[PDB]
């Protein structure tokens, strides 16, 4: 409109500045005032009817995820060549500060425990098992500073998403087959795809202190001669019942899929 | 087509014919002529087929803007099946529920508006045109229906035209030819013939015209569609023309909304493009927010408050032409009213008697006894042939063999009541006129207030003229030097005129309308036998008459005038009285019927009970003032703005045609809307000045029933405080509808905005919008429409067009200021308690947007340490949307529950609108319905509520309820305050 | 014995599509009653 914003006239800014528009202000900023501290008090009231340690409910997540590691940049494609430092050097990275918990050096608190045995824990010390690095052969820093890049053999860390008191049935196993008509040899470095039942079940970040997930590599074995290819490999869980791996709304549940592309 | 009787000569006007140029055609020889040609009515067109206007109920409004939401839901489905095997459904089922509800919502749109139609249709012939036709030599009142080719009508001043008349005895006759020639300039009518062409000639009526001024008397020549009128295209009556100011309001806030609408869309659309959305989920989104913004349910609303309207109006024998009018009347703050016909039973007969100076008495009904005076008199006898001889009224057909006091009658009210005198307390009023033949007569009309006859003289004395005169007792006095008293002729002197002043004090004083009456013996040297009288030409001496005596007649007021004016005072409304009757009954009136209130007193009334005079006391010692016409004639623009503005109770007298317009643009030029209540033809007019015009439906003229846009067929008073309250209840109901769909607004958009600021994961959704906008905002807000008026709906002030409007910022500020915010603070808390007890909390959840969304990213951890895959968090999430929406309704309860009323407590208003516990109770089990039904979590992304998740929400509503009764509390106990002129909308 | 990881859905959804027709059938009783 034309004006409404002179300074002469008791109407200033479409009012009256000096009462009207503190007045309404004022107004506002207490209804608003106490509006937040409801809203903070009722929120306060909420979070003191939860516990720190478990979660209240856990039927949405019933069923473990397998995810694959490290994520590479667009939607698990890994895409490298062997003859650039710098094509797989994120994933060097990646891998080197996720497998540092993983050392014998860094995991000397915590206690070997006895295999093929699941372990429950009512004490409230809750102990953590320890997961030798060593289990995973030439997908560790110790046979090699790359974990199989820039020789055509990469590394990726298959692993088993943590769901607090969940007591995985039989004996479960990740199994790996490359969709490439097995051209490739997809390589798990832990016996068959094991994991052991010491380490479940998880018994949440508060309580459950230094926790280490078991964990699954596995190697495309790139041979010389086909340079250029991508292969897909999939993955699920086996051996459990208590895991579902057949759910078609969820394309994670038990199972994953990835591609790998390495160049020259 | 220029074939009529124009040119044609009396002579073979008859023969053609065969009806008597005065007696016409006998009653037998009319029902034959009316059973061979037919009836006087036009053939009614079919305008529009019933389902075009389905048509047009369906694609009007926003329910356009609907259609295009499902086409883009449909197409975004095609494109998503075509794309990729087995899409999500989702867009499908939105498409169709959109569709769905622009179908139910247009068909009950079209449902009330034929309702109303049928109403206002059928309500609207409760008025048949009448039509005084001559038949038999006498004179008599029958439907303009049965008017035939070859009667003759008296049409008179007022009275629209039956049919084509070919006139032949016109007495002064002009008529409004604004339907063809294009102008309102009345055109005299004349029997002589003047133009070849009969649309000049000024000696034919051409049907569905007005007669302004005069009686004419004419045989109808065409009759039904054969008319001038019928040969046209063009409908006679045609359409009304005109935007009603609610419906500008309407339109304006509809525009503005829209645009905000719009606006928000389309900075939603590309702000969720630029956050990594699909094209898609893009416009799907678009479409979402505009429909959820816009209130397209607003115009269910609307054509619900008319029906109700109209169907309260049909009650009370209220015919409103337009009802979108009744807010008008809703908003008047000053009505302006005549005496006579309105304030008044318009049923006066004969009570006081002024002559030979003294106050005589006479039985008014059922003296069933010789007069008290006696009737030798030579004074009572003059003023009985006066009477007799000036009057035009004339009885009704066979009415012979009943009571006088009981005889129709057909000329005005006060004729009626002097001829019904006559008879009881004289001779034969037939042959006493046939004794005395009639020369010339000028009709009576207001702005000479007077009527002059002359008539011959067959006493022993032979002057054979006699000027007898009748009018208002003031103006005639001043017109005359001689007085007869007891027989005798004596000079009007200064004994007899203060006499005759507190004689009509006396009179005047008691309610009671008064005539004067004179009569004089023309010399014989003067005018000879032989000599002819013009109306237009002075000819015989119009003033120097005789004075005789007065005629005192009471004229009860209405009953229901005085409780209606009391209301009408109560509700804010100044009752202005405007009259052309003198001040003294003009005020004794407008006492008895609450103009005036007691206690109060004018400036004269003052003077006299300090023996001042009238100059000294101070004009602002008195509140209520009686204006006199004679003043107004020479009062400038400025000075009448402050009669109108320091006085409260305003009464004027002695006003011609013309000051009433004057009078009526003088208080609307003090921005208030004026509502004239006029039936006779001198408040045309006015009545079309008026912002609101009302006419009577018994006694008004044709004229005035045209020019009005409010007719009462019951002629009630009390009407016109229901026509008010309707309007007020009309702008009260369309106000609370708006105020509950504006609040929804804050709860669907802050969501999204929440999203991009703290990176939290959606709140809600497109699918859940939707659910908000048509499951809450839909049937509640119509049912809002059904809301009785509030107990102090009449006693509050009327209100101001320019300061308050339908839509304004203290109803914004309201609505998505403080319920708005509420509401969604209720809607996240729910999303917070959702997302906590699932292992997600508050603090945790900043940041997870990226994370959240990517559909890669299949570990994401919770505060509890566990890992999630995208799909278990997405049902969580959508969990959370299900929930934010129920959330939503919960707080809309008490919203409804608080918008119910504007100043009264719900304790106060009780829960009586059935229709809107229905839209409580429907909105709950449909979303009860779409958070419980199996199959919800695959078709739309619905997921079931844990049972005490439906509880987050109801602090909120509380809260809502609350604080709302306690602003509503403080707008009651502190009116005027800071509440109330921030809050109150 | 509580289990986690489960939770009564159909029972959760019997009983509150029990609500929702309840709510519906008063619904309509109170739009029309007389
Ligand atoms: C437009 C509507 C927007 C509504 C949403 C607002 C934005 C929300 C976005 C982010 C807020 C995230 C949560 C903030 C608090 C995080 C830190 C926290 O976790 O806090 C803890 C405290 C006390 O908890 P504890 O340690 O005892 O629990 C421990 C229980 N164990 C141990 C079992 C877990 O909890 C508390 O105090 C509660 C603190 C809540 C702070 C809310 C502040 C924002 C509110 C805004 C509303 C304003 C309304 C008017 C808007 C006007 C706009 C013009
Ligand atoms: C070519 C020929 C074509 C012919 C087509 C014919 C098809 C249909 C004809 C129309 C049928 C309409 C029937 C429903 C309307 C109805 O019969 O109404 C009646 C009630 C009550 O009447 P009363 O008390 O005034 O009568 C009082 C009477 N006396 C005053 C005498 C006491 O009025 C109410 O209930 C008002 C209820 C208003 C709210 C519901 C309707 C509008 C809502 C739309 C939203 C759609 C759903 C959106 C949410 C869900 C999304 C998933
Ligand atoms: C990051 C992207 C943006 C964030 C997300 C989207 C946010 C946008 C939210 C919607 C904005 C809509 C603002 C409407 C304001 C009211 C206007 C209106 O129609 O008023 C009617 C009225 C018309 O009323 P009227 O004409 O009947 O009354 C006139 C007054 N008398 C009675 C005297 C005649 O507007 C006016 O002319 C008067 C009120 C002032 C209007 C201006 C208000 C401030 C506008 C601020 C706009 C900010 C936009 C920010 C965009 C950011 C983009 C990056
Ligand atoms: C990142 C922040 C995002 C914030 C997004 C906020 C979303 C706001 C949604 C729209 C709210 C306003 C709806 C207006 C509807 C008006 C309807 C109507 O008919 O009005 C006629 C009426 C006419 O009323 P009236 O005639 O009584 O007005 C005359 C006024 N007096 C009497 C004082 C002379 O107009 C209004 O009511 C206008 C209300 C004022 C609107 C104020 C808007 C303020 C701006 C809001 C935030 C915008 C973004 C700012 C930050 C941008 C950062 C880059
Ligand atoms: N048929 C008639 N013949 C002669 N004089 C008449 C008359 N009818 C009314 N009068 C006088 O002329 C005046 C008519 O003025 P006007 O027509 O403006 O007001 P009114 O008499 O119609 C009362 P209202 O305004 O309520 O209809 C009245 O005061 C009355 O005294
Ligand atoms: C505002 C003042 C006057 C009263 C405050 C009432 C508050 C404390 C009450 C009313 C409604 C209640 C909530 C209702 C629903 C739930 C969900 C449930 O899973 C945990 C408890 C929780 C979160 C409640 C917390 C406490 C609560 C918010
Ligand atoms: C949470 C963030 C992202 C959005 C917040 C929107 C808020 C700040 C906006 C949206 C609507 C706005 C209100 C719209 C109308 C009015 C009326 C005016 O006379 C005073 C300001 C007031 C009351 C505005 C205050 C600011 C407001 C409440
Ligand atoms: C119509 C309005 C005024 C009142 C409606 C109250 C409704 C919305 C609320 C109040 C209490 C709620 C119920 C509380 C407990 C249960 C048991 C659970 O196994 C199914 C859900 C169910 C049945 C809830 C459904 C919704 C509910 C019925
Ligand atoms: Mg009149
Ligand atoms: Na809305
Ligand atoms: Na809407
Ligand atoms: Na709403």
């Amino acid at each position: 409109w034309k004006l409404f914003i002179y300074n002469p006239t008791t109407g200033e800014f479409l009012g009256r500045t000096a009462k009207s528009w503190g007045l309404i202000l004022l107004f506002y900023l207490v209804f608003y005032g106490f509006l937040a501290a409801l809203f903070s008090f009722t929120m306060w009231v909420m979070l003191q009817t939860l516990n720190d340690e478990v979660p209240k409910y856990r039927d949405q997540i019933p069923s473990p995820g397998l995810m694959v590691f490290p994520k590479p940049v667009t939607a698990l494609e890994y895409t490298f060549s062997r003859s650039d430092p710098t094509s797989y050097a994120g994933y060097i990275e990646d891998l080197k500060k996720f497998l540092k918990p993983y050392t014998l050096e860094e995991q000397k608190n915590l206690t070997v425990c006895p295999d093929g045995a699941l372990f429950e824990q009512k004490g409230p010390v809750y102990v953590a098992c320890q997961f030798p690095i060593s289990l995973l052969q030439a997908c560790s820093g110790m046979n090699d500073p790359d974990f199989g890049y820039s020789q055509g053999n990469p590394c990726i860390l298959v692993k088993m998403n943590r769901i607090i008191g969940l007591k995985p049935e039989g004996v479960p196993r990740i199994d790996c087959v490359s969709k490439n008509e097995d051209i490739p040899n997809v390589a798990v470095y832990p016996h068959n795809g094991m994991i052991d039942l010491k380490y479940f079940p998880y018994y949440g970040k508060k309580l459950h202190v230094g926790y280490l997930q078991p964990l699954v590599a596995v190697q495309v074995s790139f041979a010389p001669n086909n340079t250029g290819k991508e292969v897909t490999v999939e993955c699920k869980i086996d051996g459990s019942a208590n895991l579902k791996s057949q759910d078609d709304r969820d394309k994670f549940l038990g199972r994953v899929m990835f591609k790998i592309t390495a160049r020259a | 087509v220029s074939m009529d009787d124009h040119k044609l000569s009396l002579d073979e006007l008859h023969r053609k014919y065969g009806t008597d140029l005065s007696r016409g055609l006998t009653s037998a020889r009319a029902a034959e002529i009316l059973a061979r040609d037919g009836p006087n009515a036009l053939t009614p067109p079919p305008t529009t087929p019933e389902w075009i206007k389905f048509c047009r109920q369906l694609f009007g409004g926003f329910s356009m803007l609907l259609w295009i939401g499902a086409i883009l839901c449909f197409l975004a489905y095609s494109i998503q099946a075509a794309t990729e095997e087995e899409p999500q459904n989702d867009n499908l089922y939105l498409g169709v529920v959109l569709s769905a509800v622009v179908i139910i919502t247009g068909c009950f749109s079209y449902y009330q508006e034929a309702k109303s139609s049928k109403i206002m249709e059928s309500f609207k012939n409760m008025v048949p045109q009448q039509a005084l036709v001559i038949r038999n030599g006498e004179k008599m009142s029958i439907n303009a229906e049965e008017v035939v080719v070859g009667d003759l009508v008296e049409v008179k001043g007022g009275d629209r035209i039956p049919a084509d008349l070919r006139i032949i005895s016109a007495n002064g006759c002009k008529v409004d030819n604004s339907s063809l020639t294009g102008e309102s300039e009345p055109q005299t009518r004349s029997p002589d013939f003047t133009n070849e062409n009969p649309l000049e000639t000024r000696n034919i009526a051409f049907f569905s015209t007005n007669c302004v001024e005069g009686t004419a008397r004419g045989i109808v020549v065409y009759t039904g569609d054969r008319t001038v009128m019928g040969r046209i295209a063009t409908l006679a009556s045609g359409l009304e023309g005109g935007q009603t100011p609610i419906a500008a309001e309407i339109e304006h806030f509809i525009h503005i909304i829209t645009g905000v609408a719009v606006f928000l869309g389309v900075s939603f659309f590309i702000l969720s493009l630029i956050l990594e959305y699909t094209w898609l989920e893009a416009v799907i989104f678009l479409i979402g927010i505009i429909v959820a913004n816009v209130p397209e349910g607003l115009l269910a609303t609307v054509t619900v408050c008319l029906t109700l309207t109209a169907k309260r109006m049909a009650r009370k024998n209220c015919l409103v032409k337009n009802l979108e009018a009744v807010e008008t009347l809703g908003s008047t703050s000053t009505i302006c009213s005549d005496k006579t016909g309105t304030l008044t039973q318009n049923r006066m007969t004969v009570a006081h008697m002024w002559f030979d100076n003294q106050i005589h008495e006479a039985d008014t009904t059922e003296n069933q006894s010789g007069v008290s005076f006696d009737k030798t008199s030579a004074t009572w006898l003059a003023l009985s042939r006066i009477a007799g001889l000036c009057n035009r009224a004339v009885f009704q057909a066979n009415q012979e063999n009943l009571p006088i006091l009981k005889r129709a009658v057909a000329g005005d009210a006060s004729e009626s009541a002097l001829l019904k005198c006559i008879e009881l307390c004289c001779g034969s009023v037939k042959e006493m006129r046939e004794r005395y033949a009639k020369i010339v007569e000028i009709p009576f009309n207001s702005t000479n207030k007077y009527q002059l006859s002359i008539h011959k003289n067959p006493n022993t004395s032979e002057p054979q003229h006699l000027l007898v005169m009748k009018g208002a007792p003031e103006r005639i006095l001043d017109r005359c030097s001689s007085i007869l008293l007891h027989g005798k002729e004596q000079p009007l002197d200064e004994e007899l005129k203060d006499a005759f002043q507190n004689a009509y004090l006396e009179l005047g004083g008691l309610g009671e309308r008064v005539l004067g009456f004179c009569h004089l013996f023309l010399p014989d040297e003067q005018f000879p036998e032989g000599f002819q009288f013009d109306t237009d030409d002075v000819n015989f001496p119009i003033d120097n008459l005789c004075f005789v005596g007065l005629i005192s007649m009471i004229d009860p007021p209405r009953a229901a005038v005085p409780d209606a004016v009391g209301k009408c005072r109560s509700a804010g409304i100044k009752v202005i009285m405007v009259t052309g009757d003198h001040p003294i009954t003009a005020k004794a009136i407008a006492k008895g019927v609450g103009i005036i209130s007691e206690g109060n007193e004018t400036v004269e009334d003052i003077a006299a009970r300090l023996n001042i005079p009238v100059s000294q006391v101070n004009p602002r010692d008195a509140k209520a003032c009686v204006v006199h016409g004679s003043d107004l004639k020479d009062m400038t623009s400025e000075q009448l703005d402050d009669i109108l503005k320091y006085h409260t109770e305003i009464v004027f007298a002695r006003t011609s045609p013309q000051q009433k317009l004057i009078i009526v643009e003088g208080c609307q030029r003090q921005g208030a809307i004026v509502a004239v209540t006029g039936d006779g033809v001198n408040d045309s007019p006015a009545l079309k000045k008026a912002d609101i015009g009302v006419a009577m439906g018994i006694a008004g003229s044709d004229v005035s029933k045209q020019a009005a846009d409010m007719i009462l067929l019951d002629d009630n008073f009390a009407s016109i405080v229901t026509g008010v309250e309707e309007g007020r209840l009309i702008f009260d109901n369309l106000k609370k509808s708006i105020a509950y769909t504006l609040t929804s607004n804050i709860p669907e958009i802050t969501p999204f905005l929440i999203f991009i600021i703290a990176n939290i994961p959606l709140p809600l959704g497109t699918v859940t919008i939707l659910c908000i906008d048509l499951g809450t905002d839909m049937v509640p807000a119509i049912s809002l429409a059904y809301e009785q008026a509030e107990s102090d709906i009449m006693k509050r002030q009327p209100r101001n067009p320019k300061t308050d409007k339908l839509v304004n910022e203290r109803l914004i500020s309201m609505a998505y200021g403080q319920i708005g915010m509420i509401q969604a603070l209720g809607g996240f808390f729910t999303y917070f308690v959702i997302l906590a007890e699932n292992g997600f909390l508050p603090i945790h959840l900043l940041g997870l947007r990226v994370d959240w969304d990517d559909r890669w990213i299949n570990d994401v951890e919770d505060s509890y340490g566990q890992q999630w895959t995208y799909e278990q968090r997405k049902i969580v999430e959508f969990t959370c949307h299900t929930a934010f929406f129920v959330s939503i309704v919960v707080v809309q309860w008490a919203d409804l529950v608080i918008c119910k009323t504007r100043r009264n407590s719900v304790f106060q208003q009780g829960m009586k609108n059935k229709i809107l516990i229905f839209g409580l109770f429907e909105e709950t089990a449909l979303a009860a319905f779409l958070s419980y039904c199996p199959g919800m979590g695959v078709a739309l992304r619905m997921y079931p509520l844990k049972p005490t998740w439906w509880f987050c929400a109801f602090p909120y509503s509380l809260l809502i309820f609350v604080y709302d009764e306690v602003r509503k509390l403080i707008i009651r106990r502190r009116p005027g305050g800071w509440v109330e002129k921030e809050t109150y909308y | 014995e509580d289990d986690p990881f489960f939770y009564d859905e159909h029972t959760l959804r019997k009983r509150g599509l029990l609500v929702a027709a309840v709510l519906f059938i008063t619904g309509i009783i109170i739009l029309t009653s007389g």
